[PDB]
C-alpha cells in the first residue's frame, strides 16, 4: 500500500508562508474528506493540526490552514515561528478500513556551543573506572567536531560521542565519553575537551588537582 | 450412311448436367442457411450475455441498499449510545449492534469510529443501465431458396 | 483530561512476543476507536491497524496481518496489542490513539512505547555523581536497554534540567548524563538528588550530589 | 419397321420429370424448414423480452425498498428530533437525516413535513407476476423430411 | 450384327441411380442438420431456464433484505418503548410501529411479544450462486455439408 | 403562543426583487415545514412552495421556478422568501404558514405582507382631524402605497373605531379615515389621539382631535 | 397545475345546513388523504377548518364536518351562523411535493345606512385644500349609491367613492371624498351628501358656519 508522497523537506525564514503538499490517488484523497495532519518534535509523539482537511482542533492556532484539491492535500502554515520547526506528516484513510500515512516533512528555519567538562566522579574512580564526560548543548546548526587531550596530546580512545540531537529550542546538544582506567587519569597532569564549532574552538579542562 | 448416335449422346448430358447444376445449388443453398442460423444463435447468445449482466448488476444494486441501511440503523444505535439516550451497557442495544454487523455484508466498509461506508459497486452508470431496460434481442431471418429446374437438351432443328 | 498512557518500553529477543497496553482516561472509553501505529526512530509513522473498544472488532494492515493481535478490557479501560514472531524491523516507538466518531481526527497521542528487537542482556544503570551559577548532575552508565527517565528531587524541579541523548558504547551498553544549572549560592544549602529509572531493569535508584 | 425411337425418347423424359419432383420439393422442404425455425427464433426472442421485463419489475421491486426503509429511519429519527430526546442541532443527528435523504433515490415522495410516501411501482400484479415464476419458454420442434425416390420408365411390355 | 440395345440401356440408369445416391445424401442432410438445430434451441432453453431461477433467487434475496431492515427497525423502536425514551402511547411512534409492520413482507416471522425473525429464502448456497455468475449459454455450431458429383456412365470403348 | 410575523408591506417597480421575511414563535422553528402562498387581492389562495427550516430542502411550484428562492435564519427562527424578476401580477398579499408532521394541516397563519408591483413613489400621508353621542376622526390623506395601520390613544380603545377601507385618487395617491363614536359627555374631558403608521414610507406620526 | 373545482357560491339562511363540494382528480384528492377546508374573512388570513379529510382543528366548533369520496371533498356546517359568512378554500396535497388549493367558494347569508358628514379640516383649508368627508356603515345588502350637492346642485367633481366593503359584523361600509378648492368650499353656503339604499335616501349637510 503505497505511502502518501510528502517532500522530504522544507524551509524559510521567520515571519514567512509556507506550504507543504501531501499527493495521493483518488482512492484515498480525492476519493474521502478525511485527510489529516499531525506535528511532531523531538522526543515527542505526534499532535494533530488539521483534520478533515480544514478543520482546526481547539488549541491550535490560527496560522495552520489545511486544504485539499483533487489527490493532493496541503497545509499552509502562515507567519513561520520557532515552534513549526517540526517534523510534519499527512494522514489519509484508504479505503477497505485502511489509514496511510504520508513520508514526512521536515521543516525546517534559517549558535556557539555551551561546554560542560565533568570528571570521573570519586565512585567511579573507587570503582576502578574512569570517565570524563564533555556536555554540549544550545549550539546551532547541528554540525560540531569534538577533541580529547590527554594534557597535550590527542586521546582518541574510547571517545564515544554522540551525534547531534535537536533541542525543543531549535538547537542541538550532544555528549562525549572518555573512558579509561584511573591508573592513566592520576598519571597524566590533566584532561582537555576542545568543541569545535564553525571554526569557533571552545576548550574545558580538568585534572586530579 | 450418317451415324445419328451423336444426337442421342447430345440429348443425356444435359439432363445430367442441369441436374448437377441444381444439386450444386442445392448443397451451397444448405450452406446458406447453416452459416446464417449459427449468426443467429450467437446473436441470441449475446442477448442472454447482456441479460446476465444486467442481474449481477442488480444484484450489486441489491447489495448497495443492505450497505445503506443496515450501516445507518447501526449509526442511529451507536448515536442513541453517543448521546446517553440509552445505556452504553444496555444488553439490547448491543445485541441489535450485534446483530446489525452481522447482518453488513460485503459491500459495506468500515472506515472508524464505529461508522461504515458503502463502496457502492453499481455505480451511476450501472443504475443507469438498469433504470433505461434498453435490451433488445432484434429481429431474426432466414432466407428463402428459389426453385430450380431442369432443362432437357433441345433438338436442334437443321432444317 | 483526555489522556492515554501506555505502558513502559519493552526489550524482546528475535522471535519472542511483545504486548504493549494503553489505558484510556479523561473520557468515554467505548465512545472511540483505538488505533495503533509505529515509527522507527528517525523514520516515518506507520499505520498498523484500530480496534473497536465497544464491540472488540479490529483490522489489522495487510503488512501485519498474521502476526497482530488487538484486545481490550473495558474494566480498566485500557487496549492491548500484541505483536508475535518479532523481528529487527520491528524495532520501533508503538502508539495509541483515539480517534473519533466521523473523524480523521487522531486525539490524544500516547506518549509511545519503544519496542526492541535484538539479539542482549536486560542490566540496570550506574548512577555516579558529577559535581562542580553552577551546573551539576549525574552519570547513567551501563545499562541496556533504552530508555532510561530521569527526573531531579522527585520531579520538584525542571529548570536548567537536560537530560541528553545516551551513548551506544561497543560493548553494546548504553550510558547517558542529566545536568542540572542551579545558583552557586544554593550549593550546601539545598539537597539536589536525581531519580532515574530503568523499567526494562526496573531500576529504581536515587543519587544525591554534593561537592 | 417400328420405329422404337419414341420409345427412348419417352424414357428419358420420365427420369428427368421424376427427377425434378424430387428437387421442387426438396427446395419445399429446405423452405418448410426455414420459415419453421425462424418461427422458433422470434418465439425465444420473445421469451428473452418476458425475461428482462422481469428484471424491469423486478428492480421496481428493489427501488420501493429503498423507499420502504429510508423514509421509516427518517421517520424514527425525526422523531426523535421531535420528542426531545436529542438535541435537534445535534449536528451527528442532523448529518445521519441528510444522508438518508441522499439515500432515498427516485420512488421517495415528499408528501410535505420532513415526511415521504412511497409511490410503489411493483404493483400487487408486478409482485403477484415476480413471486409466480411461471415463466416457461416452450418446447421446439423441426419437421423430419423423408427419402424421395426416382423411378425410371417401366418399358411397357407390348404383350 | 451386334444388339447394342444393352449398352444404352445400361448407361441412363447409372445416371439415374446415381443421382438418387445424391438425393438420399441430400435428404440425409436436411435431417442431419434437423436434428441438431432442435438440440440447440433447447440448449439455450435449457439457459434461459437458468436465468429465470436465477431471477427467483435474486427475488429472495431481496424479500429476505426486506425482512431484515423492518424488523430491526421494528426492534429498534420496541427498545425505545422499552427504555421509556419516548411514550409507549406515543401517536406518531405506534404509527411508525403498524406502518413498518404492515410493510414486514414475507420473510418475516413474528416470534411473540413484538419480535421478529428473518427467515432466509436465499440461503448460503443461493448467495454464492448468484455472486459467481457462472452463467454462460456456450458456443454453437451445425454441419456443413459437402459438393455431391451425380456420375455419368463411362462408356467402355471395348479395347 | 404559536404565532408567525411576516415583515411589512413592500412597493417594488417591475423586474427588482422583494424579499419577505416570516419570523416564527412559540414552537421548535426546525419541527415543521413553512409553506408559502400568495393570493391577489380578492382572488384564491395561490401555493407558491415549501421549505424545510431543518435541512433546507425547498420545493417551488413549476410556475414560480427560477424566480423565487427559500431560505431562512435558524438563529432567530425567521423564513425568508426572495421574489425576483418583479411583475405586476405578483402583486398580491403572500403568506408564510407553518405546516405539521404529517399533516396537511397549514396553522398558524402570518398575517400577510402585501407585495405591490408598480411604477410609482412612497409618499407619506397627511393627516388631518375630523371633530363634531358623537363622532370623531381623522382623515388620512395623499399616501402612497398601501396599506397603513391606525390605532386610537394608541390601541388603548377599540369600541366604535371603525377604520375604512382605503380610496385610490385620480392622482393615484391613497386615502382613508378612521372614526369613532364617543358619548358627548366625554368631550373636553378626555384626549383623544389617532396613531398612524405608514410602514412604506415610515411615519408614526399622532394626532389630536378636538372640538 | 389544474386549480380543484369548487362551486363559484354557495347561500344558506341561517341556522340551515349547506355543503361545499371540492373536486380534483385521483392524483390529488383521491390518492392522497391530505384535504384541508381553510376560512378566510376579509382583511384577514386564511385559518384551518378542517385537515385530513376528517380532522378537526382545537377551537373550531363541532358544526363543521369533512368528508371525503373519490376525489371529491366535501365540508358540511350545520346549523349557519352569522359568522360563518365568509370565502372557504380546499387544499390538497397533488403530489411530487405540490400542494394545490381551490378556486373557493364565498358563503353569504339569506339594512339602512349610517351617514357622518365631516367638513374640511382647519388645517387642510391652511393648507389650500378642502375635502368633504361621507362615511356609511352598516348597510344590508351591500348595494348603495351617494350624490354629492353643492348647496342644492349636483358637484360630481373628484367625489372618490369607494366600492362597497364587508363589515365584520356581515355588513358593508363605503366612504366618498368629495375635493374641492377652499374658494369653492366658503362661498357656496352648503354642502350635502344623499346616500340611496334600498330606495331609501338619507342626507347629511355642512356648511362653513
Amino acid at each position: 500500500q503505497s505511502a502518501l508522497t510528502q517532500p522530504a523537506s522544507v524551509s524559510g525564514s521567520p515571519g514567512q508562508s509556507i506550504t507543504i503538499s501531501c499527493t495521493g490517488t483518488n482512492s484515498d484523497i480525492g476519493s474521502h474528506n478525511l485527510v489529516s495532519w499531525y506535528q511532531q518534535h523531538p522526543g515527542k509523539a505526534p499532535k494533530v493540526m488539521i483534520y478533515d482537511d480544514s478543520k482546526r482542533p481547539s488549541g491550535v492556532s490560527n496560522r495552520f490552514s489545511g486544504s485539499k484539491s483533487g489527490s493532493t492535500a496541503s497545509l499552509t502554515i502562515s507567519g513561520l515561528q520557532s515552534e513549526d520547526e517540526a517534523d510534519y506528516y499527512c494522514c489519509s484513510y484508504a479505503g477497505s478500513s485502511n489509514w496511510v500515512f504520508g513520508g514526512g516533512t521536515k521543516l525546517t528555519l534559517l549558535a556557539a556551543p555551551s561546554v560542560t567538562l565533568f570528571p570521573p566522579s570519586s565512585e567511579e574512580l573507587q570503582a576502578n573506572k574512569a570517565t570524563l564526560v564533555c556536555l554540549i548543548s544550545d549550539f546551532y546548526p547541528g554540525a560540531v567536531t569534538v577533541a580529547w587531550k590527554a594534557d597535550s596530546s590527542p586521546v582518541k580512545a574510547g571517545v564515544e560521542t554522540t551525534t547531534p540531537s535537536k533541542q525543543s529550542n531549535n538547537k542541538y546538544a550532544a555528549s562525549s565519553y572518555l573512558s579509561l582506567t584511573p591508573e592513566q587519569w592520576k598519571s597524566h597532569r590533566s584532561y582537555s575537551c576542545q568543541v569545535t564549532h564553525e571554526g569557533s574552538t571552545v576548550e574545558k579542562t580538568v585534572a586530579p588537582t | 450412311g450418317y451415324t445419328s448416335h451423336g444426337a442421342h449422346g447430345v440429348a443425356v448430358a444435359a439432363d445430367l448436367k442441369s441436374t448437377q447444376e441444381a444439386i450444386n445449388k442445392i448443397t451451397k443453398n444448405l450452406n446458406s442457411l447453416s452459416e446464417l442460423e449459427v449468426k443467429n444463435l450467437q446473436r441470441l447468445s449475446g442477448a442472454m450475455d447482456e441479460i446476465h449482466n444486467e442481474i449481477l448488476e442488480l444484484d450489486e444494486k441489491v447489495d448497495d441498499l443492505r450497505a445503506d441501511t443496515i450501516s445507518s440503523q447501526i449509526e442511529l444505535a451507536v448515536l442513541l449510545s453517543n448521546e446517553g439516550i440509552i445505556n452504553s451497557e444496555d444488553e439490547h442495544l448491543l445485541a441489535l449492534e450485534r446483530k446489525l454487523k452481522k447482518m453488513l455484508g460485503p459491500s459495506a466498509v468500515d472506515i472508524g469510529n464505529g461508522c461504515f461506508e458503502t463502496k457502492h459497486k453499481c455505480n451511476q452508470t450501472c443504475l443507469d443501465r438498469i433504470a433505461a431496460g434498453t435490451f433488445n434481442a432484434g429481429e431474426f431471418s432466414l432466407p428463402t431458396f428459389d426453385s430450380l429446374n431442369i432443362t432437357a437438351a433441345s433438338l436442334n432443328d437443321d432444317g | 483530561q483526555v489522556q492515554l498512557v501506555q505502558s513502559g518500553a519493552e526489550l524482546k529477543k528475535p522471535g519472542a512476543s511483545v504486548k504493549v497496553s494503553c489505558k484510556a482516561s479523561g473520557y468515554t472509553f467505548t465512545g472511540n476507536y483505538i488505533h495503533w501505529m509505529r515509527q522507527v526512530p528517525g523514520q516515518g509513522l506507520e499505520w498498523m491497524g484500530w480496534i473497536n473498544p465497544r464491540t472488540g472488532d479490529t483490522h489489522h494492515a495487510q503488512k501485519f496481518q498474521g502476526r497482530v493481535d488487538m484486545t481490550r478490557d473495558t474494566s480498566i479501560n485500557t487496549a492491548y496489542l500484541e505483536l508475535t514472531r518479532l523481528e529487527s524491523d520491528d524495532t520501533a516507538l508503538y502508539y495509541c490513539a483515539r480517534c473519533v466518531f466521523a473523524t480523521s481526527q487522531f486525539d490524544p497521542w500516547g506518549q509511545g512505547t519503544l519496542v526492541t528487537v535484538s539479539s542482549a542482556s536486560t542490566k540496570g544503570p550506574s548512577v555516579f555523581p558529577l559535581a562542580p551559577t553552577a551546573a551539576l548532575g549525574c552519570l547513567v552508565k551501563d545499562y541496556f536497554p533504552e530508555p532510561v527517565t530521569v527526573s531531579w528531587n522527585s520531579g520538584a524541579l525542571t529548570s536548567g534540567v537536560h537530560t541528553f541523548p545516551a551513548v551506544l558504547q561497543s560493548s553494546g551498553l548504553y550510558s547517558l548524563s542529566s545536568v542540572v544549572t542551579v545558583p552557586s549560592s544554593s550549593l550546601g544549602t539545598q539537597t539536589y538528588i536525581c531519580n532515574v529509572n530503568h523499567k526494562p531493569s526496573n531500576t529504581k535508584v536515587d543519587k544525591r550530589v554534593e561537592p
